[PDB]
């Protein structure tokens, strides 16, 4: 009836400074569908962000993949900002780019 | 084996207008149909290069069989209100999930047709293709309806026939990309820990298909129960990713191996920090 | 092709 996301962040290749890379937002297992998503840099909304079309696995929960084309730098930090129905407040997760 | 699925939701919206109608089609993990009732023009359309040059006829009949999918789960909608003893002011979900899984000689091996209200399950086939299971007092309803309309006869004759049938087309039309295999590139990272120990985690990149097996192992053991995960995740690419990780003694990171295995590796790596 | 609805809830 109602289910909390899973965020988890990542890129495409091993960061590198200074190359042009794709960062993921990737959201599952939530319920109900409505969900609301922005890739931030320096805790400011991405303007382009392509957003795949929504689907549910096996379980019945619902998944999403945001993406944007982005160079990573020694001064710039990203991260995935989720509003949904299931939070009290909307739940940011930064990327940890050494993980 | 391969699957050719299609997943389904309509979100009713009172107060707004009529329910989000949608449904989306994979052979396997690639979506390559997909159809939006909130479209300027609701039509079936391509999500795939290699479905795009199907005839105008067979987008115009999908197109048609949509929406007469759509018009049957506005009114499923009206009826579990009916079946819940629901107010007609909130919005509610409908999920159906259909496909088939075939083996390499094209026999059915597994049949899906499936739904579930507001995210739990409602009613579903059985494997038998035969027969149904109600999740609950409402899905008995329409179950009991349903078996006295005889429709999983008619269910099971799409699963077997037509689903099956398409499933091959599509994987000959598209093997350049769907049967694809692009090996996994890995690597291991380092960080020490503030317990005093050293998290070791294993990447498995940008791989084809999604089957993958990444293990840490100790003195030729598997660590199974030491390992932490994250469930294999996508990428725009239509490749794949994921890591395992264990947390181990200072100075001892030379004992542990990661092995990964994959349809692109001709033999398992093995990989250390 | 994808499955058709024949019977109603």
């Amino acid at each position: 009836m109602q289910k909390t996301p899973q965020i988890q962040v990542y890129s495409r290749h091993p960061p590198e400074n200074g190359k042009p890379n794709i960062l993921n937002c990737y959201v599952t297992q939530f319920h109900p569908p409505h969900i609301e998503i922005q890739m931030l840099k320096n805790g400011k909304k991405i303007p382009k962000v392509e957003m795949s079309d929504m689907s549910f696995s096996k379980d019945w929960s619902f998944y999403i993949l945001a993406h944007t084309e982005f160079t990573p730098t020694e001064t710039d930090t990203y991260a995935c900002r989720v509003k949904h129905a299931s939070m009290a407040e909307p739940k940011t997760v930064y990327w940890d780019r050494d993980m | 084996s391969h699957s050719l699925r299609y997943f389904v939701t309509a979100v009713s919206r009172p107060g707004f207008g009529e329910p989000r109608y949608m449904e989306v089609g994979y052979v396997d993990n690639t979506e390559f149909v997909r159809f939006d009732s909130d479209a300027e023009n609701p039509r079936y359309e391509p999500r795939a290069r290699w479905i795009e040059q199907e005839g105008p006829e067979y987008w115009e009949r999908e197109t048609r069989r949509a929406k007469g999918n759509e018009q049957s789960f506005r009114v499923d909608l009206r009826t579990a209100l009916r079946y819940y003893n629901q107010s007609a002011g909130g919005s509610h979900t409908l999920q159906w999930m259909a496909g088939c899984d075939v083996e390499s000689d094209g026999r059915l091996l597994r049949g899906y047709w499936q739904f579930a209200y507001d995210g739990c399950d409602y009613i579903a086939l059985n494997e038998d293709l035969k027969t149904w299971t109600a999740a609950d007092m409402a899905a008995q309803i329409t179950r009991r309806k349903w078996e006295q309309a005889g429709a999983a006869e008619r269910d099971r004759a799409y699963l077997e026939g037509e689903c099956v049938e398409w499933l091959r087309r599509y994987l000959k039309n598209g093997n350049a990309t769907l049967l694809r295999t692009d090996p996994p590139k890995a690597h291991v990272t380092h960080h020490r820990r503030p317990e005093g120990d050293v998290t070791l985690r294993c990447w498995a990149l940008g791989f084809y298909p999604a089957d993958i097996t990444l293990t840490w192992q100790l003195n030729g053991e598997e660590l199974t129960q030491e390992m932490e995960l994250v469930e294999t995740r996508p990428a725009g690419d239509g490749t794949f990713q994921k890591w395992a990780s264990v947390v181990v003694p200072l100075g001892k990171e030379q004992k542990y191996t990661c092995h990964v295995e994959h349809e692109g590796l001709p033999e398992p790596l093995t990989l250390r920090w | 092709i994808g499955p058709g609805r024949a019977f109603y809830a």
